[PDB]
DNA sequence: TATAATGGGAGCTGTCACGGATGC
DNA sequence: GCATCCGTGAGTCGAG
């Protein structure tokens, strides 16, 4: 159908590789495409070249490193839970530097993951995403102290665990004081230590304010550097011998050292800016010729007396600024890591460098890359910023890879965290989402990467810009860091233009942030664009600009819990960035150049490109993912179609021809309807479910493992126990459920035999033995069965038997077996829907049609919203997008209407009349006048002032529609709602939040070991937790019968619960309960404190709740 | 797929002839209000009954005058009127004029009334006006046989230059609500079950009234017999 | 954590009684159940326990009588419905519940400004009292039609919200 | 709400001493099987099954009902507690 | 991510 | 007409008069009809039922010329930054006043049944603040530091925002969110704390003999110190209705006698007596000076307040008083 | 996990006792033979 | 069971808050 | 008597 765009905004630059982030940050540290000669000196390669050379005798350097193929593609990773990875190698040599004998080896190294095409990890066959950690850049800051106004602290700030901060402070007394590890001590011996003498700090500083005789002090200048230095490591290391190199060697490790201390490139760049000196290296001082040279500390002190003093050109900075905040991506933190696991490696070299044959040794005898792999490993399944990928849609995928976390290793702990790190800041203008961010306690340390937004070589947020020069706009793009951002004055991207020239006197533009009027001749840049500030989800909220930021927030956090639907349509209202999130998150698949399709088929596409050679493209079909969600290609394109490069062969799991589809495009009307919608719940038509609006597929995997025992071996077989054919109709014949058989809950998916635990038994199984006359069996059944709640068709089933080619499980097991069960989910009651302007609501009452309330031609809604929930919600994005869609109903057509710039009142209006047109006038050629109940709700209307009296009905019913608002009429009566209701289109998901995944019940189960409590979570099938708070609500209504049986009889007393239960199957009132398991823990727990805890009656005579078990 | 439906049973619940209450359940998905509603049309509108549409009082030129000698005043008198309730023996029968003529201390009931062959007044102790000492009451009332509600402006009939139009209400029946619950019939989760309840004022009980309006909607689908 | 109860997502029941709530049938199932072992060998549904708890054990041997027989064992009795957080003692409430198809709880509307709970998929949890004393602490103090007013103001903590006022006030 | 629970309320000294009452005589009829109750055959709380009414299983129901007709007995230290269990035991064996 | 249930 | 306050007074009176069945069957009803006839009483929202006055134009040129003169003022140096900087804010915020009242104003008199208007007024949805942010200015804008900016958004929701618009509100609804964030966590240790402290207190007996007690005053100093002057209805109200008196009070020529439960209607009597200036302190049995050990006696604390009567003994007023205070506690702002 | 001494579990209601007053005057004869 | 070998190694840092002692 | 150090706490479901 015919899309219409609005909106008058041009975009010079579209937007950049959405996972670029991901993708060239683990490509630039990992530099397997570089030839190992032409490698820069960054990410794994620059952790080499700290932690070689390693001496100490015999050396062993290194030359260059190599990353071989993966063992294994990236399916069979999934499949085989294995890592997606490559082989490290590097070559070593050994030097014995008497001897001269040189002995050169490659070395294997183990594996490093490789990074897929879309951004992301496998680690043991689950997909994994590595989220970027925005922190504190390294350099040297200057703040107010809290305590002292009129005073400043000095911070120099290395990258996390390249050694320690160090603050410069003047102290009240006067002396200038240096913290390092927590210790206070004078400046003045450091700076005699870096060899500094009076005369020089005396010419250096001398202008300032007196604060040079702080650092004034006879006895530290009475003794030369090594005195000095010996007197610092006596107050640094308190009964520690002051031996002279160990002072050296603690002194150099401290600050020269480039191994132990670092600052980061971004570091020492903007050190080398503020200071405005220029720094050899990456080191606060150096190691030269003997002595110790200072890189830094002079014009540090120098900037602090000089910013206390008052003098002209030194400020204090902002720490939550995006100039000083930096981003770590996957790249940075992955070399971090090797770089420690080398570290050990090199520890493990030194000792294995003593111990041995000092004659012959191989660089392999002397390497264990054990601690290497293991910290790699580490890194990947135990880290923080190593999260689960969200594969629920493409969105999902995608925003995850742009997510940005202030937590994390080295970030911050939660309640270390105030308003400010929290808050917006004026930088994060173009660079951090101010709309994108979690509810609740994540709130602020949790962001989303701008669309335009990108992170430079250093780390920083760089967003584009427009050069204005003379009032006239160029096409060329430039991307500033906040930093350089300040600097400008950066007009806005909606003002008018002729041509490449500013069109208003008055231009509305930013200097630092601040907002304001500026002339065109003062403009010296432009916004490119007003997606610039958002996040790629927030960008897929049209009318965004009418909608309350805090909705905003919902809308765009919901649409990543979208469930892919069969059906799933595009929105009726797009943004227009719909087709570029299908096409980056690698959902669709492509033509990759001119050709013609040779095959179709639902499993593959060939494809005859104009080289002429014949490329096949397999289809991902109903593939499970991590959220099980399915997710499937299927092809969109014919045989013998011609199609250019970059057209769309096959669509991917929740898009339509393109076309991001996270849910369905229904028909609403806005009324309260019978107290069903009340409180945001939501009413929808039988209909929806009729033609399977609303339908998903989710797929769940089921795993049992027969392993060997010292009781006699598990194993699956279709012999099992005291069980009819019936239990096995439709299991096959080794005992594994058979594709396409519909399994429900007690169903058996894999059966299988345990032998049992030795058995004695009680004289009423001998004695029914005896009567029944048969032998206990040898077996017993541990099979595997359909889970409570759960069920479907199994359409995929995995065996893996130990002593099977290319099959080596874990050492006991046996077998292993898996069992995929597919199931079909129609929307029903109690499943969350939600549009992307924040209204969400779980589907309440499911109406049949004849119930649905409809409009004259007989058309019934699909779905009826309250009105209530928009005032206080604020979000009138929803009401123009009903409108909008109520226009493209009857028109047949779609819109675009970007964030911003889009669609006007008085152009919908324009749409709406030429609907109307379509909607009215074809019922005047059909032979019908208006309704008579047409005509009493134009009464109500016309006493609502919506109409002007006097015209005629098809007027009045043109003006009611031009405000979107149409004659209803209720189902059940046939009778019309007395005013005129707002029906129109709206694009409305389903998300992932569904009452068959919830709804849980317990009537008894298992319980937890030293607790004797019930287990919480539904796959342990346990009960609900009843905590303090239940425990208080219990006490205020004095029911103390309640609160004591949930204490004793439903949990935690053995005896009781037990008692209880019998009581109940038999029909009698359940017994006094008695003490609680937990209680006895407790007391024993305290035994083990050496506590005594004395239960006692009136009389003061010990009680024993143990019954005497646990006396002599 | 494969349904079997038995039943309703109609249940009937009633106190004297001025009210009643019925049941009719179980009912298939949506039958609830779809007899409902009609009948509740049916019954307020369509039910034949009896109303006092003219009044004319000596001496008094309009509604809003007052009567010399009676403490009630002309509008308070037609109410009053209003709730009279008229029964017609004679199905042959379309319209009386009821003459009442009383003085002196005394109060005036609808028992005071001529009574006219055929013509039965259902409530007789309905009181209409309290005349005191020298205070006269003449008055000649309009009572027409008719359906539903119609105000004193519609019908506009006059018998004499100063007779009053009252607003005529022929529905016997007063109200009419229903409601429909949800029931089960066995493993039937969503059956229907119609509730209805009709005041009338006697001349008709609901039983009666409820037939009449099942009768009517019945012949009105005939109406789709012959094109 | 306590036995004998279980969790949903709520939906609002406008039907209900201020002293009812929609309880999901399989979700009474599994909390009455032991109740409802001893009402299906009361009645000629099972010869006895055992053999009733193997019969529930599979959903596909599961008949309509015994829904019936839970309908007959629930019979006057209450539930205890609570919301997260609780804030205060009207955090848990009484309810007769009232068997319905679907995996929804039905909560009365009059209820959920006590709870602080609306229908944008906050959950419930379902709590089983068993003894009579406990059943009868229920419905006697804890009943929600037993509380119409905040134990903190003295002003009425059910009363018309939303929708209600907006069909009265027009 | 409970059928009657205003003059419940109005029987007690204490809104929980209703509640104790309530439950030990449901306790009691649950005890004797019904043999006990001081309600007519009329006034008998009704269930209404698939087959037709038959008398109400929840004990708590005819406490209550019980205790609204002031046949019931209520207070400290009436008996020994003994007593008035093989007394309740001489008069309806269980 | 917690409050109302965006995430 | 029926809105939220009339419909809590009668569920309220209904409760007293009628007990508690049939004021559920009250309540009952109402939600009944209540629905029913919401459903086809025709409200909805369309873009055009937020209505902006035209009104609201007048009022800001009218600020745009102050303005003007304010930087007049500040360009001869009659006025400092942070004095025009306050002058300013001043201008905006009654402005803001200004153009509410509008969009009330025209409401209340040209479209009294506008759907906005209905839901505010009779107290189902929204605010005049919420309302005034959809038909007239969204208002002045917070930066990170709490700072304010000396431009407001002039954009309403129904006109729409633009991008410097939104960003500068996105600081405000961020400091907003967290500050929803970290508030609960407190509210809940708090709730929790007090919890701890009156844990043990519950109703141990009937009376506990005291003769103290404390005197709850009618009226409070004034911040003119002119003279004292009476208490809001509601803080009277919350120190008075359910306590027993501990003393004989006679007022208006009527007697309330010493152990009497305070109906609310005794308590207006007292405000009346106290407006006719026979009574400024009322003598009342407190929980502060009740002798009861591990707790209170029912005369001391007199009503319980979901029961509207006096508290049974054996009810936990620790629990009920710690609920009370910290269910609130996360709407503190 | 004891009878909380609140509500029904407080010493002043929980000691009451209920009896119908057939058993009543029953136990009231065997107090009277003796 | 025997050449002699003789004081370790990581630390990682944006809360606050009273409050309770301890120390100057 | 005041300055400063240490130890302890920091809201509930639900799933991981
Ligand atoms: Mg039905
Ligand atoms: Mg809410
Ligand atoms: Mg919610
Ligand atoms: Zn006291």
């Amino acid at each position: 159908m015919e899309i219409k765009r609005f909106g008058r905004i041009r975009e010079v630059i579209p937007l950049p590789p959405l996972t670029e982030i991901q993708v060239e940050s683990y490509r630039r540290a990992l530099q397997a495409d570089v030839p190992p000669e032409k490698r820069e000196n960054v990410g794994i390669q620059a952790a080499f070249r700290e932690t070689f050379p390693i001496e100490e005798g015999l050396v062993l350097d290194f030359l260059e490193y190599r990353l071989g193929e993966p063992p294994f593609p990236q399916d069979e990773c999934r499949e085989k839970d294995l890592t997606y990875q490559a082989p490290l190698y590097a070559r070593l040599q050994l030097i014995h530097k008497d001897t001269g004998l040189i002995k050169e080896d490659e070395v294997f190294l183990g594996h490093i993951p490789l990074m897929t095409e879309d951004g992301s990890f496998i680690i043991n066959g689950a997909d994994r995403v590595i989220v970027s950690q925005i922190h504190r850049s390294p350099g040297v800051y200057f703040t107010p102290d809290p305590a002292r106004p009129g005073r400043y602290i000095a911070s120099i700030i290395p990258l996390p665990k390249r050694g320690p901060w160090i603050d410069l402070e003047v102290e009240p007394n006067g002396v200038v004081s240096m913290k390092v590890n927590k210790r206070k001590f004078p400046l003045v011996l450091l700076l005699r230590v870096l060899g500094y003498d009076q005369e020089t700090l005396a010419r250096e500083l001398g202008a300032y304010g007196e604060l040079v005789q702080g650092l004034m002090d006879e006895s530290v200048f009475a003794m030369r550097p090594e005195e000095a230095l010996i007197r610092l490591f006596t107050l640094l290391r308190p009964g520690d011998p002051p031996k002279r190199d160990k002072a050296v060697a603690y002194v150099y490790g401290l600050i020269a050292d480039p191994r132990r201390y670092d600052l980061g490139e971004a570091g020492r760049y903007k050190a080398e800016e503020k200071l405005g000196i220029r720094l050899s290296g990456r080191t606060l001082a150096r190691f030269e010729d003997g002595e110790f040279k200072d890189e830094v500390f002079l014009p540090t002190l120098r900037y602090l007396f000089a910013l206390t003093a008052g003098v002209p050109g030194h400020e204090v900075d902002d720490i939550d600024h995006l100039g000083n905040r930096r981003i770590r991506t996957v790249g940075e933190l992955m070399t971090d890591q090797f770089r420690v696991g080398l570290a050990r490696l090199a520890r493990g070299v030194r000792e294995r460098m003593l111990m041995g044959s000092e004659d012959s040794l191989t660089p392999a005898k002397l390497v264990n890359s054990r601690p290497l792999e293991a910290a790699i490993r580490e890194f990947f399944s135990r880290s923080q910023l190593s999260q689960f990928k969200d594969e629920t849609n493409p969105l999902s995928s995608l925003r995850h890879k742009r997510r940005i976390s202030a937590l994390g290793p080295g970030g911050l702990t939660r309640e270390r965290a105030g308003f400010d790190v929290r808050d917006v800041h004026r930088t994060h203008y173009g660079r951090i989402c101010p709309v994108e961010t979690p509810e609740g306690a994540n709130i602020g340390l949790i962001t989303s990467l701008a669309a335009y937004a990108r992170v430079d070589e250093l780390g920083f947020i760089r967003t584009p810009y427009r050069r204005v020069v003379g009032g006239v706009v160029t096409d060329e793009v430039v991307y500033m860091t906040a930093t350089e951002e300040d600097r400008y004055t950066i007009a806005q991207a909606n003002t008018p233009l002729e041509g490449n020239r500013i069109a208003a006197e008055r231009v509305v533009a930013r200097r630092k942030g601040e907002p304001v009027i500026v002339s065109p001749e003062e403009v010296e840049f432009m916004d490119v664009s007003p997606k610039q500030v958002f996040s790629v989800n927030t960008n897929l909220i049209p009318f965004l600009e009418h909608d309350d930021a805090n909705r905003a927030l919902m809308g765009s956090n919901m649409q990543t819990q979208a469930v892919p639907l069969i059906r799933a349509q595009a929105p009726v209202v797009m943004t227009g960035l719909e087709e570029r999130v299908v096409r980056d998150s690698l959902a669709a698949l492509y033509a990759e150049e001119d050709g013609e399709v040779a095959k179709v088929d639902g499993n593959r596409i060939v494809v005859r490109y104009e080289d002429g050679r014949l490329v096949e493209y397999p289809l991902r079909r109903f593939y499970r993912s991590n959220q099980g969600t399915a997710l499937d290609q299927r092809p969109r394109v014919v045989v013998g179609q011609r199609v250019r490069k970059g057209d769309l062969l096959a669509d991917g799991p929740a898009s339509e021809n393109g076309f991001l589809a996270l849910g369905q495009n229904v028909l609403v009307a806005i009324m309260p309807f019978d107290g069903y919608n009340f409180e945001d719940a939501i009413v929808i038509s039988e209909e929806l479910l009729k033609r399977d609006f609303y339908t998903s597929i989710h797929i769940e995997r089921y795993e049992i493992e027969a392993r060997d025992t010292k009781l006699g071996p598990e194993r699956i077989t279709r012999d099992i126990p005291h069980l009819s054919e019936a239990a096995l109709r439709d299991l096959d014949e080794e005992g594994v459920v058979r594709i396409g058989a519909e399994v429900k809950p007690g169903d058996i998916l894999v059966g299988r035999t345990s032998f049992k635990g030795e058995s004695e038994p009680t004289p009423e199984e001998r004695l029914l033995r005896s009567i029944f006359g048969e032998k206990a069996r040898d077996v017993k059944d541990t099979s595997l069965r359909v889970p409570p709640g759960e069920g479907g068709i199994v359409v995929r089933t995995v065996r893996l038997r130990r002593g099977d080619p290319g099959v080596e499980l874990k050492p006991g097991v046996r077998e292993v077996v898996r069992v995929y069960v597919a199931q079909k989910r129609k929307l029903q009651v109690g499943d969350k829907l939600a549009n992307r302007h924040g209204n969400k609501g779980v589907v309440a009452k499911i109406l049949p049609v004849e119930d649905m309330p409809h409009l004259p031609d007989g058309t019934p809604v699909d779905v009826i919203l309250n009105p209530l929930g928009v005032p206080s919600r604020m979000n009138l994005g929803q009401i123009l997008e009903t409108h909008l869609g109520l226009a493209g109903y009857f028109l047949g057509q779609r819109y675009i209407s970007p964030i911003f710039d889009g669609a006007k009142e008085p152009e919908i209006k324009e749409l709406l009349a030429q609907a109307f047109e379509v909607y009215f006038g074809k019922r005047k050629g059909e032979g019908f006048g208006v309704d008579k109940r047409e005509v009493e709700v134009l009464r109500r209307a016309e006493k609502l002032g919506l109409v002007t009296p006097g015209k005629t009905p098809e007027e009045q019913l043109k003006e009611l529609f031009l405000q979107g608002k149409v004659v209803l009429y209720d189902g059940r009566t046939g009778e019309p709602i007395e005013g005129p209701i707002v029906v129109g289109q709206m694009f409305i998901m389903k998300l992932y939040h569904m009452v068959e995944d919830k709804m849980h019940a317990r009537s008894t189960g298992p319980y937890s070991l030293i607790t004797q409590q019930p287990l919480g979570g539904k796959a342990q099938f346990g009960g609900q937790r009843f905590g303090e708070m239940e425990v208080w609500a219990l006490e205020a209504y004095g029911a103390a019968h309640t609160l004591q049986e949930m204490l004793t009889l439903k949990s935690d007393d053995i005896e009781g619960r037990n008692a209880a239960y019998e009581a109940i199957i038999k029909g009698e009132d359940v017994p006094e309960p008695s003490v609680p398991e937990s209680f006895r823990v407790l007391v024993k727990e305290l035994q083990a404190l050496a506590l005594d805890v004395q239960t006692l009656d009136e009389k003061d005579n010990p009680v024993d709740i143990f019954e005497g078990l646990a006396s002599k | 797929l494969d349904s079997k439906l038995k039943a309703p049973v109609f249940t009937v619940r009633t106190q004297g002839r001025e009210y009643g209450e019925f049941v009719l359940e179980p009912l298939e998905r949506g039958f609830g209000v779809t007899l409902g509603n009609p009948l509740r049309r049916i019954l307020l509108s369509s039910i034949p009954g009896t109303a006092v549409t003219s009044v004319y009082i000596e001496d008094v030129l309009h509604e809003f005058s007052t009567i010399p000698g009676v403490k009630e005043d002309v509008v308070e008198i037609i109410l009053n009127l209003k709730e009279l309730v008229v029964r017609f023996l004679n199905p042959s029968l379309q319209t009386v004029t009821l003459l009442l003529k009383a003085e002196g201390p005394k109060e005036v009931k609808a028992r005071d009334f001529l009574p006219v062959a055929d013509v039965e007044i259902m409530n007789p102790d309905l009181h209409i006006a309290t005349l005191e000492e020298g205070g006269r009451l003449n008055m000649e009332v309009r009572v027409d046989r008719g359906v539903g509600y119609v105000p004193a402006e519609k019908h506009g009939i006059k018998d004499r230059i100063n007779a009053i139009p009252v607003d005529a209400v022929f529905s016997p029946v007063r109200r009419v609500a229903f409601q429909v619950e949800d029931t089960r019939l066995g493993q039937r989760t969503d059956l229907d079950k119609l509730t209805l309840r009709i005041w009338t004022d006697g001349s008709v009980t609901p039983l009666e009234a409820l037939n009449q309006a099942v009768e009517i909607l019945r012949e009105h689908l005939t109406y789709f017999s012959n094109p | 954590r306590v036995d004998y109860s279980g969790r949903s997502v709520i939906v609002v029941g406008p039907q209900l009684k201020l002293h009812q709530c929609g309880l999901p049938k399989r979700m009474a199932l599994e909390l009455f159940k032991p109740f409802l072992l001893k009402k299906m060998e009361e009645k000629g549904i099972a010869p006895n326990v055992k053999a009733a708890r193997r019969m529930l054990e599979r959903q596909r041997d599961i008949k309509d009588e015994v829904w019936d027989a839970l309908e007959e064992v629930i019979h006057g009795k209450v539930v205890l419905l609570n919301r997260a957080p609780t804030l205060h003692r009207l955090g848990i409430q009484a309810f007769q519940p009232v068997l319905v198809e679907g995996q929804s709880i039905q909560l009365h509307p009059l209820v959920c400004e006590a709870f602080n709970a609306d229908f944008d998929g906050d959950q419930m949890a379902v709590h089983v009292p068993l003894s009579s004393f406990a059943q009868a602490e229920a419905r006697i103090q804890m009943l929600s039609a037993h509380n119409l007013l905040s134990p903190a103001s003295g002003e009425p903590l059910a009363k018309p919200s939303r929708d209600i006022i907006l069909g009265l006030y027009y | 709400a409970e059928p009657g629970i205003d003059k419940l309320f109005g029987m007690v000294d204490s809104k929980y001493r209703l509640t104790v009452v309530v439950a030990k005589r449901a306790q009691q009829l649950l005890r004797h099987g019904f043999k006990n109750t001081v309600l007519e055959p009329e006034e008998r709380p009704k269930m209404q099954t698939l087959e037709g009414l038959f008398d109400d299983p929840n004990a708590v129901t005819w406490a209550m009902k019980e205790l609204l007709t002031g046949r019931l007995v209520f207070g400290e230290n009436l008996v020994p507690e003994d007593r008035l269990q093989k007394e309740m035991e001489r008069l309806y064996p269980v | 991510a917690x409050x109302x249930x965006x995430g | 007409p029926q809105e939220k306050n009339s419909l809590k007074d009668l569920v309220y009176q209904a409760f007293l008069r009628l007990g508690m069945e049939k004021t559920a069957r009250l309540l009952d009803a109402l939600k009944y009809y209540g629905f029913t006839f919401s459903t086809t009483s025709g409200i909805t929202i369309g873009i055009d039922d937020a209505v902006i006055p035209e009104e609201k134009k007048q009022y800001l040129e009218e600020a745009d010329r102050k303005l003007l003169q304010i930087e007049q003022a500040y360009e001869m140096g009659f006025l400092t930054d942070r004095e025009r900087y306050d002058q300013i804010l001043q201008l905006w915020t009654e402005t803001t006043e200004k153009v509410t009242q509008a969009v009330f104003k025209n409401f209340e008199e040209n479209y009294p049944f506008n759907p906005l208007y209905v839901m505010a007024q009779s107290g189902a949805r929204g605010n005049p603040q919420q309302i005034r942010q959809l038909c007239g200015l969204r208002g002045l804008m917070q930066k990170p530091s709490g700072e304010t900016f000396e431009v407001p958004v002039r954009s309403s929701f129904r006109e729409g925002l633009t991008v410097l618009e939104y960003f500068i509100s996105s600081h405000g609804a961020r400091k907003g969110g967290a500050d929803t964030a970290l508030r609960t966590a407190d509210s809940g240790y708090l709730t929790r704390k007090l919890v701890d402290v009156t844990h043990e207190i519950v109703v141990r007996e009937a009376d506990c003999g005291t003769t103290n007690y404390i005197s709850v005053p009618l009226f409070q100093p004034d911040e003119v110190t002119r003279s004292l002057r009476l208490r809001k209805r509601a803080d009277i109200e919350a120190g008075l209705y359910g306590r027993v008196l501990a003393r004989e009070v006679e007022v208006l020529g009527v007697r309330l006698e010493e152990g009497r439960y305070l109906s609310m209607d005794d308590v207006h009597l007292l405000i009346k007596a106290a407006e006719a200036g026979e009574i400024q302190e009322v003598p009342v049995r407190s929980p502060l000076t009740c002798q009861t050990r591990y707790g209170v006696c029912q005369k001391c604390y007199g009503y319980d307040l979901s029961m509207a009567r006096p508290v049974s003994i054996g009810e936990a007023v620790g629990i009920v008083a710690a609920q009370s205070i910290g269910e609130p506690g996360t709407q503190l702002t | 996990g004891r009878l909380i001494p609140a509500g029904t579990g407080s010493d002043f209601v929980r000691f009451t006792q209920v009896v119908d007053q057939k058993t009543l005057k029953a136990i009231e004869e065997a107090r009277k033979e003796a």
